[PDB]
């Protein structure tokens, strides 16, 4: 149940 | 095409079979949207709900997940993030 | 720009608000993913967690969401998921 | 806590 924030970014 | 991960948070196995997963996928299916589906379904299946899986070849994500379940590849011409949250 | 909603589970007024969201997400951010997170902790502050979100001009997706908690919509030149799972 | 699955598609 514990959790993280996580961001992606397809970048060129 | 050989998966190149990007980010995970994820065990080795599990890592393993979303790309074995997501190439079974790509040859199904060639819309992104169904190839997600794909996706998501089996690691419901395999992996208790609730995941999630977004296809695409351009896109940015901001997404919570449970721990050492997140991983964000690339496979042929697509990225790949799949993770379980609810 | 104007939203093009393409698909919502959603009260109309919390769909407002997404849409003014993303506009001052766009105003700020060029980054999709940052435009993504920008949404995303917003409405994580105002609508309770678990919010994500997904913005870019090429994917496909496929989540479970909790019901009334879902938006899709087009704004300027990026698609936009936004919904509520765990 | 009623669910719905949900897919999206950006299409040409």
């Amino acid at each position: 149940t514990a959790t993280r924030d996580a961001g992606t970014q397809v970048r060129l | 095409r050989k998966a190149v991960i990007k980010n995970a948070d994820m065990s080795e196995e599990m890592q393993q079979d979303a790309v074995d997963c997501a190439t079974q996928a790509l040859e199904k299916y060639n819309i992104e949207k169904d190839i997600a589906a794909y996706i998501k379904k089996e690691f419901d299946k395999k992996y208790n709900p609730t995941w999630h899986c977004i296809v695409g070849r351009n896109f940015g994500s901001y997404v919570t997940h449970e721990t050492r379940h997140f991983i964000y590849f690339y496979l042929g011409q697509v990225a790949i993030l799949l993770f379980k949250s609810g």
